[PDB]
């Protein structure tokens, strides 16, 4: 008996990996100005990492959820309306966007996800995207890791009076997973 | 993980004796297949699949270790130095041969532990490599550890009591004179660059220190011998010269 | 449409579901699997193997090279252990530290057998007897050779075999032994004594080194998959 | 997991005495034993003395048998080290640590200390 | 952050939130009484808090939690705690 | 997706309800059960076992000891009853604190004959005649012997056998007997009586008392849980 | 209804989805459709037509007819190349431009060989040798004759055959070559070069032109449906 223990259900669980802060300003609030750009990668969090660290390379369907949280931030008794967001995951090496107005953000190719408020958790598959037979949790020869594209994130709606803060937390389920030679873990802090 | 204890002395004496070169190994017996694979196909042949000799290494009381690397190692080496030189690819296995001999009067234990992509000391996760292509890179001599790869780190930043996760054989001076690892083509792709890109990792550190008796020899000499295995190259590219 | 009806659970995200979602990119050609050497299947297959414990964690000694060595020195014949290691492989500072330990810090229950290998790292030339010794849950640690020679234990022979395995037999309460931090769990006695004192060919430095290994078997395993991270 | 911090140490005199003591953390103390190593600087760890808590029987090293004493006391979660009679060589890197038991033996001690220096032969 | 422990977020104004715990306990069953040298058994722990971050309106929130033992056997039968509790 | 339409009830938690949820944690090794003596499969089934009736609740003698003892003491021929009990299981305050009134305090209705078994913990020697009585529902409580003769009725020598048992047969009008608190639901009548007057050996103390114990049988059941706790 | 239950992806709209919608015209008499020549199955189809390419993209020639010219001039017997060109279909300026390329810039990879088809287009009565070849990825550019004659390469004489095709192999470290503007991707190296000087018969006007060709194979393929536009 050790089922609950096989690679499969070592990592059946959802992970923070990041914490996306965007936000609907009526004015000049450039440094989300609606929108964030993310590089997606497990790197961030430690959970997550370690437990994928204690192998050298592995295979894995990624499959991401996404919780939006909302709130007013001046002490206000403004109104707005159940407000959309709109969150792209961009193809591993694809135009990276800056403003939230530019041309990437009309994506012929990439995907998009549109999420309206209020509603069950968003939900993506992406299949083993590696440029190689396995990703390289650690490299060696001649950081960029191996890359796993970039989330962004935007308010939709238009430029509301009363200004509104939101919070895209992500997660990340690797499902179908496999992995290769093991080395000893990271005792230390990374 | 080595738990093994072949005679003791010596038996019988088989030479290895593949092409040009000849080796007369302590006896042959006591040999490790790293995760049990062999080392398969997917052009010198059989003229570019012979064991070179590196350079002779000194181990003494004080020695800290010693680290190469595969291909790296071998880039010298005649015909396996030049198709690996001449082709953008290449992909092959290695028949790793680790001689310590002293008497019944020495004692010590060595660790030869074979490391798949064996990155070496740069804390900086947020950017492995580091260390200049010629640093990294230090072909048949060898680097050594330190109390720059830290011994009890393995170089890498995990406590060394652990590295027995990798392949490895133990040389224990009272047991074996002779390491033997067969070691196949570990990569995250099918064949790439063997000039840029380095296979494996082989680690040499005194788990147990070195003792003589009285007066003897004030140092003992390790030699490592290294084979290719199944190497293929693409695809016949220039021959500048 | 087909009459429904919303139950509890409707719009909730749990963590740990096994749901299926919508593909981001449909019909991407994935590149295919090459069969690398190693793959793992379970965790408890990392246990199997043979790690090196570090027996001397001494305030010096700790941290460093010779946590990992066992110097046979030069004392009185007095019973006082050459070594002794509670089995408690969570609840005791030097188990918790190899591979089999580190997999033991996942989660809340183990079973089955352990087996603690020693390489005698001395030379060749000299010889004595040592003996390893088990103790059964919850008994005083055996201080005098006399007692540990009651319990299960086995006489090591330095001039015969440079290894000795002693095989820790799962003696114990419950059918899953606990994992975590308690008072004084059960928990057995690896620990070797001087059989004889050991003797010494012409010149030898006299001081020599044994190294220990520990693995889990066939039989371990382990459930309530727990964590931690900082 | 339990850190014990070794106290009463200081620079005394030749033919002296010094107490030192260890409280608990992680346990009671009472389980686990305590001793005490002085690992004279350059030299390797000195076994000198240890007792058992929970069933007191003390145990010495040859080297400062007699003068040296070494006690307990379960409640007050201390482990109380009497060094007597005290000489030049006496001036070493000491320690206290924790192990099964009661017997001083290089190790056989889990958690150790942060060294404690007592220079004997302060004065020439 | 609980990388092994399960979470469920939950939005407010839809249907109230369900979990399945399976026998979690150490023994072979849950010991109603205990005998020997309260703890019980233990079925874990449950923390809740609001993910949305400080608003300047104060919001009072409660969670009901109800518990049905689902496919329950039982062993050896005590008489009734007459009294109170 | 495939058309669907709401009905009533969505959204709606039934605490009643049969409905499936998402486990908490996926693939937990469970660990099995052990055939550990004493399964419950009914609660009906704790009422056919036999349980001793608290007679005697007066004043002094209640929620103690001799609750549970009924002393033949030494008083006149006068039929006056040795012992009357209405059976209204849960409408009189004695039968309801016996396992099967317990269990009668948890449901509206109840159906069934009941068995009243008496041990006799009188100095052996001794003999004597009694006789143990029933009156179907609705008669008045039989206040001599001879009212108490013409009903279902069992003479007990005491002499003879020890224990007696006389099963309460289910005479009733309804097909589910009310096990609330009526006004004067009924109803049987189990009262012993001094058919003869006790006659002892030597010097006995004179004085000796009866259990009583009372069950349900196989044909007793029981539907809509009610319930209460404070 | 059936008991159903809202997971966790509901309510949004994923632009790469694959599902069914209600047709706004039910019943509607679509006109069916004719076989017209020239369907397209798949977009690498397109890429295996021979397309010109424009090897000169000087200053004054890039943008114009002469940007497909290749002019056999009139200079030294200095091995300096008749024509190089970086096989980085992507980085590397002209490649870029052929409906090949075109293709090639909708993906993040490639895989498979090229061939590189030259059309002389001098003066009959004109002979000389030529030689097309190629370098493997990696290798400093063959800037003399005696090094190109090295790699692979086919002797193109002018005189007997107008056209020539010189495949280029599927040499290549990855599964999947990077389409990407990459630092200094590898990479092969078409180039021509004069293994003699051209002959020329009574007075033809000694300076004519090739044009070239480039086209993917049957083995050729793209991933990761990428894209831009301004």
């Amino acid at each position: 008996s050790r089922s609950e223990s096989s690679i499969e259900s070592f990592f059946a669980r959802g992970a923070c990996v990041t914490i996306m802060t965007v936000d609907n300003p009526a004015s000049t609030t450039n440094k989300d100005k609606l929108f964030a750009v993310w590089k997606i990668t497990y790197k961030d969090t430690v959970q997550l990492r370690r437990k994928l660290e204690f192998f050298t390379y592995s295979r894995f369907d990624m499959e991401l959820t996404f919780v939006v949280t909302a709130n007013f931030t001046e002490t206000n008794n403004g109104h707005a309306l159940n407000q959309v967001y709109q969150i792209m995951y961009v193809p591993p090496g694809a135009p990276v966007p800056e403003k939230w107005d530019d041309y990437t953000w009309q994506t012929s190719s990439n995907p998009s996800i549109f999420y309206t408020y209020g509603t069950a958790p968003a939900r993506i598959s992406v299949p083993y995207v590696g440029i190689s037979n396995a990703y390289s949790h650690f490299y060696d020869g001649f950081a960029s890791l191996n890359d796993f594209g970039i989330l962004a994130v935007r308010v939709v709606n238009d430029h509301n009076p009363t200004k509104v803060t939101s919070k895209i937390r992500v997660y990340l389920k690797p499902k179908h997973i496999r992995v290769w030679c093991p080395r000893p873990p990271r005792a230390v802090a990374y | 993980s080595p738990n093994i204890e072949a005679c003791g002395y010596s038996d019988r004496v088989l030479q290895l004796t593949l092409g040009n070169s000849t080796i007369t190994t302590q006896e042959a017996a006591n040999s490790v297949v790293a995760y049990g694979r062999w080392p398969e196909y997917l052009e010198p042949d059989v003229a570019a699949c012979r064991f070179y000799t590196l350079d002779t290494v000194s181990w003494t009381k004080e020695s800290r270790g010693w680290w190469w690397k595969l291909p790296d190692a071998l880039r010298d080496m005649g015909l396996f130095g030049q198709n690996m030189y001449y082709h953008y690819l290449g992909r092959s296995g290695y028949t790793v041969h680790v001689q310590c001999n002293a008497s019944k009067f020495h004692q010590g234990a060595l660790g030869v532990f074979a490391v798949p992509e064996m990155c070496l000391a740069g804390d900086s996760n947020t950017t492995t490599m580091h260390t200049s292509y010629q640093n990294a890179n230090p072909g048949e001599k060898g680097g050594t550890f330190t109390g720059c790869p830290v011994d009890y780190l393995l170089g890498n930043g995990t406590l060394l009591g652990n590295a027995f996760v990798f392949p490895h054989q133990i040389i224990n001076l009272r047991t074996n004179n002779c390491a033997t690892l067969v070691l196949p083509y570990v990569n995250s792709l099918s064949i790439d660059s063997m000039v840029k890109h380095n296979n494996w990792g082989i680690a040499i550190l005194p788990l147990a220190p070195l003792n003589f008796a009285s007066e003897s020899s004030p140092e003992i000499p390790i030699t490592l011998t290294i084979a290719p295995m199944c190497c293929e190259f693409n695809g016949l590219r220039n021959i500048t010269l | 449409g087909l009459p429904v009806m919303n139950t509890p659970g409707s719009n909730q995200y749990l963590t740990a579901d096994n749901f299926q979602s919508p593909c981001a990119l449909p019909e991407f050609d994935v590149t295919p699997p090459i069969d690398i050497p190693g793959e793992v299947k379970n965790m408890m297959e990392l246990a199997e193997i043979d790690t090196m414990i570090p027996f001397d964690l001494s305030a010096t000694k700790k941290n460093t090279m010779e946590m990992y060595r066992v110097r046979l020195s030069d004392k009185p014949h007095t019973d006082d252990p050459i070594l002794c290691l509670s089995l408690s492989p969570a609840s005791d500072p030097r188990l918790s530290h190899t591979m089999l330990g580190e997999i033991l810090n996942y989660y809340t229950h183990w079973a089955g057998s352990l087996k603690f290998t020693f390489l005698f790292c001395g030379s060749m030339m000299a010889t004595g007897k040592l003996l390893v010794s088990y103790a059964p849950p919850g008994a005083d640690p055996p201080k005098k050779r006399k007692e540990a020679m009651l319990g299960t234990h086995v006489i090591w022979d330095i001039g015969l075999q440079s290894s000795c395995t002693m095989v820790v037999p799962w003696i114990s309460n419950t059918t899953y032994r606990q994992t975590i931090d308690d008072s004084f769990t059960e928990g057995g006695y690896i620990s070797v004594f001087y059989q004889t004192r050991i003797v010494v060919p012409l010149s030898t430095p006299r001081e020599m080194d044994i190294l220990g290994f520990v693995s889990a078997c066939n039989d371990f395993s382990v459930r309530l998959l727990r964590d931690t991270t900082h | 997991q339990v850190q014990l911090q070794e106290s009463g140490g200081g620079s005394v005199q030749p033919g002296g005495s010094l107490t030192l003591s260890c409280a608990a953390s992680g346990y009671a103390v009472s389980r686990y034993s305590m001793g005490w190593f002085r690992q004279a600087p350059g030299k390797e760890n000195e076994g000198v003395a240890a007792i058992d808590s929970s069933g007191v029987g003390t145990t010495y090293a040859d080297s400062v048998k007699g003068r040296f004493t070494i006690s307990r006391d379960n409640a007050k979660d201390t482990v109380y080290l009497r060094m007597n009679s005290l000489k030049p060589e006496d001036t070493a890197i000491y320690y206290c640590a924790s192990g099964f038991g009661l017997s001083l033996s290089r190790y056989t001690y889990a958690y150790w200390g942060q060294g404690t220096q007592v220079t004997v032969s302060s004065h020439h």
